[PDB]
C-alpha cells in the first residue's frame, strides 16, 4: 500500500496532475510513520506545484489589478478582484490542507533532525505564502506562525545539520526571503543569507556526495537574492 | 520576485 | 453580460486557468448568437488547453505503460491501466461537453462560411481526440463522426474560403492528421496535406493581411507533416 | 507526433 501509493505520487508527477500526486502523498503522511527522504520530498514537490499554480496566477490577476488600477477600470476591478478572491480562498485552502497533515501527521512522527527541520521550514513556508496575500490581522497571525515555525527549524537546523546542508540553507534561503517579503526588513534578510552563505563557505569539506549539487544550487540562489537585494 | 528555494 | 463572459475568459487565460476559461466561454456559446472571430478563438483556446493538457497527460502515461509492458511488471501495469482509464475517462467527459456545445448551440446559430467550417472543423477535431485513445466499436464510432464533420467543413471550406485561408488551411493540416493517424492512411494524407499546400501557394494573392502569419505558419506545418510522413 | 492546428 505504502509502496503502491508512492508509485501511483509518481506516475501523477509524470502525467503532471499534481492535484493526485498530493492526494497519493497525503495519504503516506497519514500513515504516522516517518517518511523516506523520497517520500518528503514527493509530498513537498506535490505541494509546491499545487500552491505554486495558484501563487502564479494570484500574482499575473494582481499585476493586472494594478495596471486597472492605473487607468480606473472599475467595471473591469470588479471582475478582476473578484477573481483574486477565488484564487485566494483556494490558495487559504491548499495551505490549510498541507498545514495540517503538518501539524496531524509529519511533525508529531518525525524523529530525525532532517525531517523535523525540513517539516518546520515547511510549515514556515505554508505560513508565509498564506502572509503573502493576507492584509491585516491575518497577515499578522500568518507572519507570527511563520517566523515561529522557521525559528523552531533553524534551532534544530542550527544544532543538527552541517552548515552546507541543503535543508539548512534551503531554510536559510526560505527564512531570508520571509524576512525580506513578509517582514519587510531588507537588512535582517540580508544578514541571515549572508551568515548562512559564509558558514558554508568555512565548512564546505562538510559538503555530501549526495547533495552537493542542491547545497550549490541554494547557495548560488543566497548569492543571486542577495544581488538582488544590494 | 526573491527567490526561494526550487522543487 | 457577454462582454463581461470575454473580460473574464481573458483573464482566466492570463492566469492560466484553463478550466475557468472553458466555463465562461460556454456562456458566451449558450446564448445562441453567432460568436465574433475573437469568442471563437477564445472558445477554442480554452478547450483546446483542458484537453491538451489530459492528452498530453494520456501520451506520458500510455508511454509508461508500454514501457512496463516491456519489462513484464504486472503489479505496476494494474496500477498505470487503472491512472490511463481515468484519464480517458476525463477525455470523454471533455470531448463530449465541446460536441455538445457544438451540437445545440454553435453550429445552429452559425451562419457565416468561416464560422461554419470552424465549428465543423472543431467537431472533426474533437471526434478524432476521442478515436485516439479509442478502441474497437467506440474508435469506429469516433472516426467516422470525426470523418463526417471534416468532410462537411471540407464542402463549406471549398466552396467558400480561399485556399490561403487560415481555417482552410488549419482544417487541411488535421483532417491530413485524422487520414494519418486515425484511418491509418499515408497516401491520402500526403494527398490531402499536398493538395492544400499547392493550393494555397498557387492562390498566394488571395493572403490577407489579417492572416498571413496564420497561413504561413500553417502552411510550414503542412510541410513538417509531409518531411515526417515521407 | 504529427503536428495539428497550434492554439
Amino acid at each position: 500500500d505504502r509502496e503502491d501509493l508512492v508509485y501511483q505520487a509518481k506516475l501523477a508527477e509524470q502525467a503532471e496532475r499534481y492535484d493526485e500526486m498530493v492526494e497519493s502523498m497525503k495519504k503516506v503522511a497519514g500513515m504516522d510513520v516517518e517518511l523516506t527522504v523520497e517520500e518528503r520530498n514527493l509530498l513537498s514537490v506535490a505541494y509546491k506545484n499545487v500552491i505554486g499554480a495558484r501563487r502564479a496566477s494570484w500574482r499575473i490577476i494582481s499585476s493586472i489589478e494594478q495596471k486597472e488600477e492605473n487607468k480606473g477600470g472599475e467595471d473591469k476591478l470588479k471582475m478582476i478582484r473578484e477573481y483574486r478572491q477565488m484564487v485566494e480562498t483556494e490558495l487559504k485552502l491548499i495551505c490549510c490542507d498541507i498545514l495540517d497533515v503538518l501539524d496531524k501527521h509529519l511533525i508529531p512522527a518525525a524523529n530525525t533532525g532532517e525531517s523535523k527541520v525540513f517539516y518546520y521550514k515547511m510549515k514556515g513556508d505554508y505560513h508565509r505564502y498564506l502572509a503573502e496575500f493576507a492584509t491585516g490581522n491575518d497577515r499578522k497571525e500568518a507572519a507570527e506562525n511563520s517566523l515561529v515555525a522557521y525559528k523552531a527549524a533553524s534551532d534544530i537546523a542550527m544544532t543538527e545539520l552541517p552548515p552546507t546542508h541543503p535543508i539548512r540553507l534551503g531554510l536559510a534561503l526560505n527564512f531570508s526571503v520571509f524576512y525580506y517579503e513578509i517582514l519587510n526588513s531588507p537588512d535582517r534578510a540580508c544578514r541571515l543569507a549572508k551568515a548562512a552563505f559564509d558558514d558554508a563557505i568555512a565548512e564546505l569539506d562538510t559538503l555530501s556526495e549526495e547533495s552537493y549539487k542542491d547545497s550549490t544550487l541554494i547557495m548560488q540562489l543566497l548569492r543571486d537574492n542577495l544581488t538582488l537585494w544590494t | 520576485r526573491s527567490f526561494s528555494e526550487p522543487f
